[PDB]
């Protein structure tokens, strides 16, 4: 494999793939803050041109971190079907890019091709795709999973309730939910960050948002996103159990800092089996986003788009109902501006279906980011044509208590509305029972929370 | 004639033709989230996306405001800061920020106790407002219920510009078994109040992993009273010294 | 009207209408440059609350220019109808907004609304809108046009074939149109930007674009965008007269800098009548973008958007084919990056069809600005599912000859698969005919400029 | 094999798969200098078409802030005088500066410039160095020998420094110049930045002359209109121009 190219009669020579990786992506002040980003605009392309001539071969043998040192690379690497990756093992980077962006490559010529690929080579075809690549590619990659709800099927658009509070009050957060619910979310999840991490608290959040669920047979699944020891040992003790959700890294050392082990994955598959109320297959929720691996110092000098696509492949192993990038959710230091983080969350989105995973996005930002509500505005709208499993929703996007800003309840419904996108099958019909919602569209009485007393 | 910012700006109820408009009135005080704002057609209601926007402009002045150095010396308290030396450098350099710079180092172990079973340090973090609203109603009880029936408690200063992993370089340099670090959380939308208390057992800028911290977030006058806080982190602070660990590596 | 209110504490007093309207304006360096702009958010936020509480009379009653003293206020003063004013004359803006985006605000409701507005208060309405606001209120304000082609209806999403060349080389312009309509480009029209403004050099680009046109019998139309003057003297000399193109100005002093008479659009009118091979009613066509006031110092105080506004205004007086803002065509001076260029654009959109015209966008920016191709490519997805009734085309939208950057063939080709658009019908069927296109997507033989020969 | 994004054989690339006719693909590639037969991936560019877009941009950028060295300017026996804009980056953010003469610039023009020429060649380096540097010594002498084999009163050449077009019109005032000649880089496109354009109007005031009175002659270099070609239409423009009396859409034909 090459290492160098020569553009405009100037030679520039890149040390190793890890290099290649990193100085292909576009600016972004994480790589900045990484010191892995190219040195100039010509270097940037350059590192493109490199990439685009390797072969996947060249990638899947030189990932970021080695695989007698870090468990998340020994599953990506384990996982692969061989006899996909000898059919593409000489393909270039260049060639995988238009396989993926081709109308005659259809649904399950990818459903085996993606077999063939480790993260690292999904990483590098997103950095060598545009942002209508990276939604077009996206949008011919769909992926549908089942819990109590169907997503991810093309033509329809999901949510996640996101009821978060400062106290854990369960007024405040059965509030959210009967408002979330009026706008048409709730199909993906009624997931709450918890304040305070017990199987005591735990419990007390789940009754409340199964205590929704059942008195208005709402098909959904509800979910707290504390630690996954503790969400087992609270399902474990009784509490409903709905999604089990856990943070993730794309390295061992990165999974290390957040506390998780492989194993602990392994039983919550098994405890979600055993205990939770899901009619389908799939009851696993993981979060992700650019920065992450970095912030933990667990990157080891691979960039973040890299580091973000190992999350996928990782996730791929558990076969989670739903996964979606916090695009915006850290700080400025990994994601600048607007740019940056449309650019991010096309490139998360693009990297997670072609992971084969049901990739959803919380389009977000901060307040000591150089954004505001115009950008998650603009960013689930190109994620919606993407076909974007699902976004998440609170009261204007006003997060009380992780001190960010997200979509907004309303944002979904004019999603939908816009794109002519329905919800999850089996939530619609219960909006429409409930008079919601009639043909994919609110109802004069949608949006009062007050309907459901 | 309304200001965006009053409290009734903050308790309008948007709903054009409700079900139950009591049942409004109460959901609506029963959460800081903005519920009930109505809707036109999908999109936001006019007033809901105006009091939305004025509640940033607010929420962005929050993120580049400072504590001033009168204040800090009418709490008396040592002013040291890291490596940062600005706030538009301490958003882009977390690096930085989660080491001290090099007068840092050499006034610690001059103005300091050596080996305390206890450190409180505090730092302004990402906001200031959540340090200097709940200041004297956390710190006061903090201290003393750590020297009333308690241990050796270490010397507190204020560290300039610093983060969450830079009580990992005060734990060894202090040599200190549990440090307490009261730092301020990035600012919301509605509010830049909100502090939180990262403490650790021992820690090891070569071993502590981020799970071996025990996080106390939401302080402020809406979650966590700063009195009602400051009590739960001495009985924190009691059970690290007992069970020899922290965070995760700790039972209950 | 009140001028004034009370924001956290704060008193915030303007002086006019005029400034209210400027600093509610998104940040932007054009309303810096003018000395116009608010000096924080702050002020901002006050300036759309005042704006937001005025009402229609207000601003109806308040133009940037005066009656007496510019033809453009005459005219957009001159054709409101006064029975839809008086119906909503005493609605604050706050309450026009919300009956715009209102469900249950029909197409035909807006039909007769919009009669009353006049140009700054569709920029009004604009200035208090977020940029879901400004696409999903577009999206529900179609307006249906008539040449050779429909263009406007729902479901459909035109394109412009902009063949320039830096001489006006003959086989440079039939290269590039055979190239876009090997895209399905041109449906909207095929226009050249000439470079020599002279009439036989006009007649000599008409008769290639009407070679092509007659030989593989296309139903589209044929533009060179001289000056209307020049354009008229050749089709009254014989030139095939399809649309007729010029440059409009939201003020009479930006009229006369472009040496424009309102005689001459009356004139193009008339020529049109006689002598173009249009079946529609519709033969006009009129290009925009925000900062042309402020560049011929005819902006009087007033900021870009409600300037923009009049030429809305303007052109619904004369019922174009098509408009299109050219929305980053000037430099950074007036839109600086990818968040203003992309604001700029949907707000554009917005108030073109709030006014009633058949709105286009020509997607672009300059090379001494601070924006990207994914920026092109950001906006145009995000224009499209505002119903955006045209974009431009040009090989991957590099103009050779007006140094700026557009949107590529493949563009428009990828909104339409992206969306499940179709092109116009006349021109649908055209392609399917030569094998182009087959369900609105591209065949396996598409995209090649060889199948012509 | 190795490729240079920016070598003629990347720029001759034809990158349609299984064409009807490959032998008009190359025909139709010579024949525009637009990036045609490039092929597709789905409705989307191929690679290496992308791949050359992107260099090109990177280059383009760099023209933007490049200036032309002052000893270039001396060397060309040119008078160097600015505008009010200070430099490059207030340059871009500022046209209503770069359209004034400055303090120290109007007393120059009336020291060292030929008081009332009937025709005043001005040159600025406008959004292009490139279009300066590249066509001067290509233009420019012909330019200045056609109009006075044989003419007549011609005044002296001088270079401005971040101007813009409207700034002829101080300088026709001032110089009291019957017909200003200006030649200025345009904004830099994205496979060239060599572009030269020329702006002439007769008799400027600064008070009533409105844009549409200048005559315009764009795309003036080796991609399009040959500089020495080019120099002998300007000349024949300035000629009607004087025996007309009028400039731009003044003019007859
Ligand atoms: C952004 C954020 C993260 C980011 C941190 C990246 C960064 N900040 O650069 C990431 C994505 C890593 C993250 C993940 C997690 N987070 Co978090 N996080 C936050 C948030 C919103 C901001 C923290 C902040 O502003 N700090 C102030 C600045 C100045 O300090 P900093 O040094 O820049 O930030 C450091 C710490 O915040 C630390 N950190 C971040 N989250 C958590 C969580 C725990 C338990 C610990 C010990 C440390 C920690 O990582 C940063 C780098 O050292 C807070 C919410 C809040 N209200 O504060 C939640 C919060 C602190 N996180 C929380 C949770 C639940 C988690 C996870 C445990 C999720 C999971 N199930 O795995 C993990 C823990 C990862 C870890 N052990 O470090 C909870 C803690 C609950 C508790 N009882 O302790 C909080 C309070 C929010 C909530 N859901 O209630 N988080
Ligand atoms: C941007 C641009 C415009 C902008 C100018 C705003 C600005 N630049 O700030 C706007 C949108 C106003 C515009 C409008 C028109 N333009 Co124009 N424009 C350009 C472009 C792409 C760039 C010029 C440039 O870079 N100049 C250098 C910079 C440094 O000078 P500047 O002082 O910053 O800008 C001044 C000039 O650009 C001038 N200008 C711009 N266009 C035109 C056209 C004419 C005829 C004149 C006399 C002056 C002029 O206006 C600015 C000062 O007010 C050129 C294409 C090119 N290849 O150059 C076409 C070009 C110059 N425009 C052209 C045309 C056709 C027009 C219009 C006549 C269209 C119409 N049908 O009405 C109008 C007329 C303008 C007028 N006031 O009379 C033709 C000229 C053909 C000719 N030989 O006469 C060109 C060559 C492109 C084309 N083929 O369409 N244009
Ligand atoms: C309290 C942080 C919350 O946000 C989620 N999160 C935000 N950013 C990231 C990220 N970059 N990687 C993984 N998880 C993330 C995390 O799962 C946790 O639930
Ligand atoms: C040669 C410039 C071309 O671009 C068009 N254009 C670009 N920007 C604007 C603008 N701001 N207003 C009106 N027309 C514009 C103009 O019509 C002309 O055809
Ligand atoms: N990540
Ligand atoms: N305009």
């Amino acid at each position: 494999m090459k290492l160098k190219t020569t553009l405009f009669g100037n030679v520039y020579q890149f040390k190793d793939v890890k290099e290649v990786l990193a100085k292909a992506n576009e600016l972004r002040s994480g790589d900045v803050l990484a010191g892995v980003a190219a040195a100039s605009s010509q270097e940037r392309v350059a590192a493109k041109q490199v990439l685009s001539e390797m072969t996947v071969a060249d990638i899947r043998n030189n990932p970021v971190i080695a695989y007698e040192d870090d468990c998340v690379t020994r599953l990506i690497q384990d996982d692969v079907n061989e006899t996909a990756y000898n059919q593409i093992k000489n393909w270039s980077i260049s060639e995988l890019r238009e396989y993926v962006l081709s109308d005659e490559t259809s649904v399950d010529d990818i459903a085996f091709t993606r077999k063939g690929l480790t993260s690292e080579v999904v990483a590098a075809v997103a950095k060598i795709c545009s942002n209508a690549d990276l939604i077009y590619g996206a949008k011919k990659m769909p992926v549908i999973k089942k819990a109590n709800t169907t997503i991810g099927i093309p033509g329809t658009f999901s949510a996640r309730l996101q009821p978060n509070d400062t106290r854990d009050d369960v007024q405040s957060i059965a509030a959210q939910i009967y408002e979330g619910l009026s706008f048409g979310v709730g199909d993906a999840v009624i997931g709450v960050n918890p304040v305070t991490d017990d199987v005591e608290n735990l419990s007390r959040v789940l009754d409340t948002i199964y205590g929704v669920i059942d008195k208005f047979n709402i098909p959904t699944q509800g979910c707290v996103l504390a630690h996954v020891t503790t969400q087992i040992e609270a399902i474990r003790r009784g509490a409903p159990g709905g999604l089990i959700f856990q943070s993730i890294c794309g390295s061992e050392k990165g999974l290390k800092e957040f506390g998780v082990e492989l194993a602990m994955l392994d039983e919550a598959r098994a405890v979600g089996a055993e205990f939770n109320r899901i009619a389908g297959e799939n009851c696993l929720y993981f979060e992700t986003g650019q920065g992450s691996a970095l912030s933990a110092g667990a990157n080891f000098g691979a960039d973040q788009v890299t580091m973000e696509a190992r999350n996928y492949g990782l996730a791929r192993h558990y076969d989670p109902f739903i996964v979606n990038t916090v695009v915006g959710f850290i700080g400025p230091e990994y994601l600048y501006n607007d740019r940056q983080i449309i650019r991010a969350g096309l490139e998360d989105h693009f990297m997670g279906k072609l992971s084969g995973i049901s990739m959803g996005c919380d389009c977000c930002y901060t307040n000591h980011a150089d954004a505001d509500q115009n950008l998650n505005e603009n960013l689930m709208i190109l994620l919606a044509t993407a076909g974007c499993n699902y976004i998440m929703g609170m009261p204007l996007g006003d997060d009380i208590m992780l001190n960010y800003q997200t979509t907004a309840f309303h944002d979904t419904a004019t999603v939908r509305q816009l794109l002519n996108l329905r919800p999850s099958p089996e939530f619609e019909r219960w909006l429409e029972s409930m008079g919601i919602m009639a043909n994919g569209r609110l109802t004069k009485r949608a949006g009062d929370p007050s309907l459901f007393f | 004639a309304l200001d965006l910012g009053s409290a009734e700006a903050k308790a309008w109820i948007g709903v054009e033709n409700p079900h139950r408009a009591d049942v409004l009135t109460e959901l609506r005080r029963s959460t800081v989230a903005r519920v009930c704002t109505g809707r036109a057609g999908p999109r936001p209601r006019t007033q809901a996306l105006l009091r939305f926007l004025a509640d940033h402009s607010r929420s962005k002045d929050t993120v580049l405001k400072e504590v001033p150095e009168e204040w800090v010396k009418a709490q008396g308290l040592l002013e040291v800061r890291s490596e940062i030396s600005d706030k538009n450098l301490y958003l882009t350099r977390p690096d930085m920020g989660r080491r001290l710079c090099a007068e840092a180092v050499e006034a610690l172990k001059a103005q300091c106790v050596a080996n305390p079973d206890v450190q409180v340090v505090i730092s302004d973090g990402l906001s200031t407002d959540a340090i200097t609203v709940n200041y004297e109603e956390i710190l006061p009880p903090l201290m003393a219920g750590l020297k009333q029936a308690g241990l050796k408690v270490g010397t507190p200063f204020f560290v300039r510009y610093g983060r969450v992993k830079i009580e990992d370089q005060i734990g060894e340099i202090l040599g200190a078994k549990v440090v307490i670090l009261l730092v301020g959380e990035r600012p919301g939308l509605g509010q830049s109040e909100s502090l939180s208390c990262y403490a650790v057992y021992s820690p090891r800028m070569a071993t502590t992993v981020e799970a071996d911290r025990t996080c106390i977030s939401n302080i402020h006058q809406g979650g966590t009273p700063p009195v009602e806080a400051a009590a739960v982190i001495v009985d924190l602070a009691k059970r690290m010294l007992e069970q020899k660990a922290s965070g995760i590596n700790m039972t209950r």
